[PDB]
């Protein structure tokens, strides 16, 4: 087994539709899953979206699973371009849940209620061909669609059936290549680009640009000093210590060239960066192969234990942040064996959740 | 006309371990701190006196330079003599 | 200042004092990295390199920041040209002809006015 953790089935037996999609899916097939903080999971499988409430209880009258028909695309649909909105933020059955989907080119499909699966409205944005975009549910029953070039667009369903849209202030997009986006508590939306972090303060219909921080200028010495240079910023999350940035760093001329993955914690206090940066270098240290193969994502399920979970498609690294005082044991958990794979990850109730090709939803809990 | 085409950079090395004992002066205008104000890029400038080219002038080879970053202006008078 | 993790008022240290001060600071980090009494000479050398490298990369990041480009000052009557950099003042002095020709890029060397080199 794993040394310090139990890795076991989380929740009840999966919906029949989810089981068919997994049992039918070949290792050629790209599945992706959005595990939402509200306790609902969305599987993007071929040309349908299968959405179900994470069944903490086994009872069949509390069982919800709906299957939605995606808008046509020539590219693969992504669970990143796919997001849930709940009435007042409360997850309470199929009527409370609204749904949006986007395609890589910018076609939008919106269901006001997951109860009514044939009832949706449509719209279009616009992107270049090749754009990796994210769709994120934000306050006021609205959504932010975010381009690879970091054009950020607010999308607001009107009761008419229209979808209102506008560009964020200073978020026209035009190196501003986008790595990730973060939607925090209250009304703060952050973008992480290849050079900088930008933050917006939202209400129900607008946004005000708070700051853009050249984190490449700020953190570069602290990252290079903590290891020994190419630095790529890959993911952004937060905890009690503040913002947690996942960064990959390497030097081509290293006699063996390895990629060092770091967790960088900084405070978001007002509009400026503090002098206090912590850089924590993880166990995850693979050989450099190619820059396009530098793939790794970040989950922080517990806001107040200083614990972060790095993930790729084949393994999970339980890692520490900050001082390391309340951190869980550092360990690598393998999900690589026998056609097995990490299709996605998230959190349910502060518990680290992995969605695994062989075993479905699984939690990682300390022993 | 000696067409002086190329120049070379000569570092005027500030080898004084005395940081030019910067007479720190703080101006407090009656204005509130704007959180999230525009970050200006750092900039510099300079000024040369009248008659600085005059060999009998008290302004001979004298000039002023400054750097400004955020809320700070550093002003310096240099004489080459 | 950063390696020491400490708010000490930096005295205007002489450069010799600064050198002694760097040495003692990095030696102390090396002594702290040697956990076992039975370190082989090779493992000790490796630890020495890693610690000085880390101090050097730190000086580099600060030097990059101080080196950041400002502006130009040109005197109208004396033709004095100054490059205002973030950390220091540079003066532009005319280059001699020999140095000009050696240092110019190969592509621009083909467009030099031969009349200035020699009659």
């Amino acid at each position: 087994e794993t040394v310090n953790y139990n890795v076991q089935l989380f929740g009840s037996s999966l919906p029949v539709k989810v089981m068919e999609a997994l049992s039918n899916a070949s290792a050629d097939e790209p599945m992706a899953a959005c595990i939402h903080e509200g306790g609902w999971a969305w599987l993007a499988c071929n040309d349908r979206l299968i959405i179900w409430k994470i069944s903490h209880s086994s009872s069949a009258k509390l069982m919800v699973c709906k299957e939605l028909p995606l808008p046509l695309s020539d590219s693969e649909w992504s669970a990143d371009l796919v997001d849930i909105c709940a009435q007042t933020g409360d997850p309470a059955a199929a009527q409370s849940v609204a749904l949006m989907a986007a395609t890589p080119e910018g076609s939008s499909r919106y269901w006001p209620n997951i109860l009514h699966e044939g009832t949706y409205i449509e719209s279009y944005t616009e992107f270049g061909s090749s754009l990796c975009a994210f769709v994120t549910a934000v306050k006021g029953n609205s959504f932010i669609l975010s381009s690879e070039k970091n054009q950020l667009v607010r999308l607001t369903p009107d009761a008419s059936g229209k979808m209102n849209q506008r560009v964020l202030p200073q978020g026209q997009g035009m190196e501003s290549t986008l790595c990730s986006v973060l939607w925090d508590k209250g009304d703060c939306f952050y973008t992480l680009t290849d050079s900088s972090i930008n933050k917006w303060d939202l209400d129900d219909t607008s946004e005000s640009q708070v700051l853009n921080w050249d984190m490449s200028r700020v953190l570069r010495e602290y990252i290079s000093d903590a290891i020994w240079i190419n630095i790529n910023y890959l993911s952004l999350n937060q905890n009690c210590d503040g913002l947690v940035i996942l960064s990959a760093a390497w030097h081509p001329g290293d006699n063996p060239c390895q990629i060092y993955y770091t967790l960088v914690t900084v405070k978001d206090e007002g509009y400026n960066i503090s002098d206090e940066i912590t850089v924590e270098v993880t166990q995850f240290n693979p050989v450099f192969q190619a820059r396009g193969m530098q793939l790794c994502q970040l989950v922080v399920p517990n806001f107040s234990s200083q614990a972060c979970y790095l993930y790729t498609q084949e393994m999970i690294f339980a890692c520490s942040t900050g001082t390391g005082r309340s951190t869980l044991p550092q360990e690598k958990i393998p999900f690589e064996a026998q056609g097995d794979n990490i299709v996605g990850a998230g959190s349910c109730e502060g518990w680290p959740v992995f969605f695994i090709r062989k075993s479905g939803m699984l939690t990682v809990v300390a022993r | 006309v000696n067409l002086e085409r190329s120049y070379m950079e000569l570092i005027g090395a500030e080898r004084e371990t005395s940081r030019r004992n910067f007479r720190d002066l703080s101006l407090r205008p009656d204005v509130n701190l704007v959180i999230g104000g525009p970050k200006y890029a750092d900039c510099a400038g300079g000024y040369c006196y009248s008659e600085s080219s005059s060999l009998l002038s008290a302004t001979r080879n004298r000039f002023l330079h400054w750097t400004s970053y955020a809320d700070t202006l550093e002003l310096v008078e240099i004489s080459l003599d | 200042q950063i390696l020491r993790k400490g708010s000490g008022r930096v005295l205007d240290l002489s450069w010799e004092e600064l050198r002694k001060d760097v040495t003692l600071t990095v030696e102390n980090e090396i002594q702290n990295a040697v956990i076992d009494y039975d370190v082989s000479q090779e493992e000790f050398r490796q630890i020495n390199i890693e610690n000085w490298c880390k101090f050097y990369t730190c000086c580099l990041q600060y030097q990059e920041t101080l080196s950041r480009p400002l502006a130009l000052l040109v005197h109208p009557d004396t033709n004095m040209v100054c490059l205002l950099r973030k950390g220091f003042l540079s003066f532009l002095a005319p280059c001699s002809l020999v140095e000009h020709l050696y240092l110019v890029p190969a592509e621009h060397l083909l467009t030099v006015d031969e009349s200035v080199i020699s009659d």
